Parts: structure tokens; C-alpha cells; sequence
């Protein structure tokens, strides 16, 4: 999958 | 007065299916009066399931919304909405060679000259110098992203993540999301922040998919690995026959200090003897507009 999960 | 992008759907017509989108199908078909001194103009009509929920339906428009700021040879264009009945349309420019990467892949040996493939870059280039002239961030650039014309033109074409930076000259991700990791720049992925110089990191990394055919972006890591891989300063290899302008516009777009790299219109200018004739006729680069 080209979009990952990320939490800033 | 009316508003200039609603058409009434009867101007419309699906001749067939194209592809499943993002919130619903996409087909080929025509549409009348949506272009001047053009009776009836062959377009891309994306769909959004009736049974898609308020905030899908709110996503779709609003990508719809910021398109009506667009006017780009090198832009997908914008030509009108039907946001009366079911389904909810939105009728676009028609880009019959699909998405950049299905192009590239296509081109495998199993399954483009050095001139050819810097015209793409210069076109793509000039297309995202036009987007951040007028404030915007593009955010999502990648060769999946990028469509083509029929007589080959390449140009920006998918606007989900485009952020105004009128204001501030950046916009900063809160919170979580699902974002492209292997397409970010290293301050993106450490802090979610982004701007037009991270919109050059991934037009580095979409010249790498280019010139490698559509290559996954560091194939082999997992998500994980390639984040800590790009913050700590790696980078993609350099594709095997690569033309050199190519190999330096790369090493030029990854600089790690954003401050850097070179901007849209610094990359187009260093490469704009290559490009064909017709591009000072038409790109946003030779343009009055650009000064
Ligand atoms: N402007 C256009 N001209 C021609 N074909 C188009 C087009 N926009 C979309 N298509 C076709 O519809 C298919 C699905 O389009 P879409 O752009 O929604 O893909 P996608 O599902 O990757 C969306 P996203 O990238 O937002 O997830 C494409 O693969 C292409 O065949």
C-alpha cells in the first residue's frame, strides 16, 4: 500500500 | 448570476466504465458546452456512490473546489459539476493514456528516450511550479498521480491532499492519517509538515519511478525501514542508464536541508533547452503570468 499510517 | 461550474446533467453522457476511483466509478463519456467555441467535449466523469457517507461526499467536492483555482496546460483541468440528483459528478479533462505509473509499467520489457523522458519532468515540473505560484502544496505527487494525454502530455492530476499556504507557506498534519511514506521528505516524516520544498523532495522520487519504469520506492523495506532509512539520510539508488540531467535534478530535489533544494522553477529552468518548442507556447513557465 503506497499510504501508511503516521501520527504526529 | 449562475454559477459557472454547475451543468445540468442532461449535457452529460457515460459511454463506458474506466475504472473504480477513490469514491466511486470513473467513466469515459461527453459533455456539451463545457469548453468554448466547442460544441461537445469528450471527458472523464468521476462518480461518488450514492451510498457514500456525508464526510465522502465532503472529500470528494472539496477536491472538486480546489480544481476551480486551476487554469494549466499541465494541470488536469476542471470542467464542471453536477451537484444536483444522484449520482454527484464532477466532469474532468479526458487523459486517455491513465494514470503515469500504469504508463510506465506498461513500457516494461516483460509486461522512453533520454529526450522523452525530460520532457516529462518538465512538464510535470511546470505543472507543480504553477500549483505552488498560487499557494498550494501539492502534497501527494507521485507517478500515480500525474496523468497522460493522448499525444503523450503529462501532467498533475490528482488533488487530494492539495493544502492552501496562501497564509503561512505550509501546512502541518495533525494527529494520524494515512500518508505516503515513500514519496515524503525526511521533515515530512519526522514532523508532518509540508511545503513547497517537500513537494520537490517527491518530484525527485517520481523522476526515480520514471526513469526505473515505476519501480516500487525502496522496494524491499518495509514501511518502518524506509522511514528510518530517509530520515537518516539514505536515499534511492541511482537507476541503471539513467540520463545524467536526470541523476543530478535527483540529487539536486533530495537535498536534506530543505532550504536546499532547487525550487519548480529553478529545476525547469536548468533543464528548459531540452524540452520541445511547443512548451514556451504553453507552459505556465514562459507564461506572462510567471514573473
Ligand atoms: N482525467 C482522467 N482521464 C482519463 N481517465 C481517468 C481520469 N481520471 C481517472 N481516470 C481513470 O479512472 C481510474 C480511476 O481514477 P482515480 O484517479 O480515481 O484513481 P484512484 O483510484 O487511484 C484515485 P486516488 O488516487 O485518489 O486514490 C484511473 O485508473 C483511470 O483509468
Amino acid at each position: 500500500g503506497e499510504y501508511v499510517n503516521i501520527e504526529f | 448570476v449562475p454559477d459557472e461550474w454547475e451543468v445540468a446533467r442532461e449535457k452529460i453522457t457515460m459511454s463506458r466504465e474506466l475504472g473504480q476511483g477513490s469514491f466511486g466509478m470513473v467513466y469515459e463519456g461527453v459533455a456539451k458546452g463545457v469548453v468554448k467555441d466547442e460544441p461537445e467535449t469528450r471527458v472523464a466523469i468521476k462518480t461518488v456512490n450514492e451510498a457514500a457517507s456525508m464526510r465522502e461526499r465532503i472529500e470528494f467536492l472539496n477536491e472538486a473546489s480546489v480544481m476551480k483555482e486551476f487554469n494549466c496546460h499541465h494541470v488536469v483541468r476542471l470542467l464542471g459539476v453536477v451537484s444536483q440528483g444522484q449520482p454527484t459528478l464532477v466532469i474532468m479533462e479526458l487523459m486517455t493514456r491513465g494514470d503515469l505509473k500504469s504508463y510506465l509499467r506498461s513500457l516494461r520489457p516483460e509486461m522512453p528516450s533520454l529526450s522523452k523522458m525530460i520532457q516529462m519532468a518538465g512538464e510535470i515540473a511546470d505543472g507543480m511550479a504553477y500549483l505552488n505560484a498560487n499557494k498550494f502544496v501539492h502534497r501527494d505527487l507521485a507517478a500515480r498521480n500525474c496523468m497522460v494525454a493522448e499525444d503523450f502530455t503529462v501532467k498533475i492530476g490528482d488533488f487530494g491532499m492539495t493544502r492552501d499556504i496562501y497564509e503561512t507557506d505550509y501546512y502541518r498534519k495533525g494527529g494520524k492519517g494515512l500518508l505516503p511514506v515513500r514519496w515524503m521528505s525526511p521533515e515530512s516524516l519526522k514532523d508532518g509538515v509540508f511545503t513547497t520544498y517537500s513537494d520537490v523532495w517527491s518530484f525527485g522520487v517520481v523522476l526515480w519511478e520514471i526513469a526505473t519504469l515505476a519501480e516500487q520506492p525502496y522496494q524491499g523495506l518495509s514501511n518502518e525501514q524506509v522511514l528510518r532509512f530517509v530520515m537518516e539520510g539514505g536515499l534511492l539508488d541511482k537507476p541503471d542508464n539513467c540520463p545524467d540531467m536526470l541523476l543530478e535534478l535527483m540529487r539536486m530535489c533530495w537535498q536534506y536541508n530543505p532550504k536546499m533544494r532547487p525550487s519548480f522553477l529553478e529545476i525547469i529552468s536548468s533543464i528548459k533547452e531540452e524540452m520541445e518548442p511547443g512548451f514556451r507556447e504553453v507552459s505556465f513557465y514562459y507564461s506572462e503570468e510567471n514573473k
